[PDB]
């Protein structure tokens, strides 16, 4: 029962259930059979969300924990911070593992292979978010290495207008800017992606790209 | 932090 | 842990997480002892979010079930998805209602909390009520009724017109009226009393009851209109 789930995918969405909606896109994704680019969309916007809500209560245990260098109360956001955490990579993890053994390899198309490059960059990326210690190296190498991998493919392979080469550069330099720290680099690569499109002038799609590409430019700047 | 890819009832706080 | 069980909940509030929200406020309640005004409202808060996130997958998918009146295999689908969200929903509520007849209204040791604990009891079961069907629901909508009913004279026994928790409970009551068993004249009577009686006594309001009582009177007013 395929179209089933993806039908119950589409419900659950709707329903703003994405446990349920990423349950029903990891078994279908578990089948063996390459994704749609339906499919695949859906795969990505129930687990961003199922990941989304642990990035975002994260961040405010995290500052929580960090406005309170208050010992007992520090170490209840410690460990709560940390429990989430867990939950994060355990996420992270599900989706790095989709992405290993059925998406990359299924991966015939360029875009495909770099639809899920990029997402394999974007998940480590979410772990090195919360890659503290000896552990952030490695984490953030994968990540770039993923991205990295993703833009060269693309850069010899889609238009500058494609979305999802679009998509890519927008995370490869949110990566920069937030993950290495470089904002000169973040911005040289946003800026470049946006001015090359723009020349060669999927709209819906890869105009909010440009849209998200130059809001984080002028915020930057 | 930067961007990436009818009847109404009480209040109840 | 009463102060590290609040605590962790203020913590899942804030990380809006609120299923481990509930789940702290529910240790506390089944400790036995009377909750304190600010516990009593992170319960509150804590349900409301965690049923909340349910009625919400239940409207949009029911929503979908009477969209697809015509299309068969849609409609089941629709259908077994909310039925599933429905048992979710009422467990959620079966789990308040009894903390609420096994701990909260049991030990109200005040008129405030009394009422407090009843609306939330005939809150929970209009929420039963709403996705109930024939049988089961005629009893359903009667306890959440009967529920709203004896808060209702304690309110208008007890506190102001103007008093946050008094309206309210008016405002919910006009909704059960009004959404569970349809009675728009007694819902807009009800609704319109609540309104006229605290709005000729705005001087009443507090510093610490203005922008509660003038939300809920400004809730009150418009579900007029909309009625």
């Amino acid at each position: 029962d395929k179209n089933e789930l993806v039908q119950k995918a589409k419900l659950a969405e709707q329903a703003e259930r994405y446990d349920d909606m990423a349950a029903c896109m990891k078994s279908v994704t578990e089948q063996g059979a390459e994704l749609s680019n339906e499919e695949r969309n859906l795969l990505s916007v129930a687990y961003k969300n199922v990941v989304g809500a642990r990035r975002s209560s994260w961040r405010v245990v995290s500052s929580i924990e960090q406005k309170t260098e208050a010992e007992k109360k520090q170490q209840m956001a410690r460990e709560y911070r940390e429990k989430i955490e867990t939950e994060l990579r355990d996420i992270c993890n599900d989706v790095l593992s989709l992405l290993e053994k059925f998406l990359i390899p299924n991966a015939s198309q360029a875009e495909s292979k770099v639809f899920y490059l990029k997402m394999k960059g974007d998940y480590y990326r979410y772990l090195a978010e919360v890659a503290a210690g000896d552990d952030k190296k490695g984490i953030v190498d994968q990540s770039q290495q993923a991205y990295q991998e993703a833009f060269e493919i693309s850069k010899k392979e889609m238009q500058p207008t494609h979305p999802i080469r679009l998509g890519l550069a927008l995370n490869f330099s949110v990566f920069y800017y937030e993950i290495l720290n470089s904002p000169e680099k973040a911005c040289s690569l946003a800026k470049t992606a946006f001015d090359e499109a723009i020349a060669e002038l999927s709209y819906k799609d890869s105009t909010l790209i440009m849209q998200l590409l130059r809001d984080n430019l002028t915020l930057w700047t | 932090r930067s961007k990436s890819a009818k009847a109404l009832s009480f209040d109840n706080r």
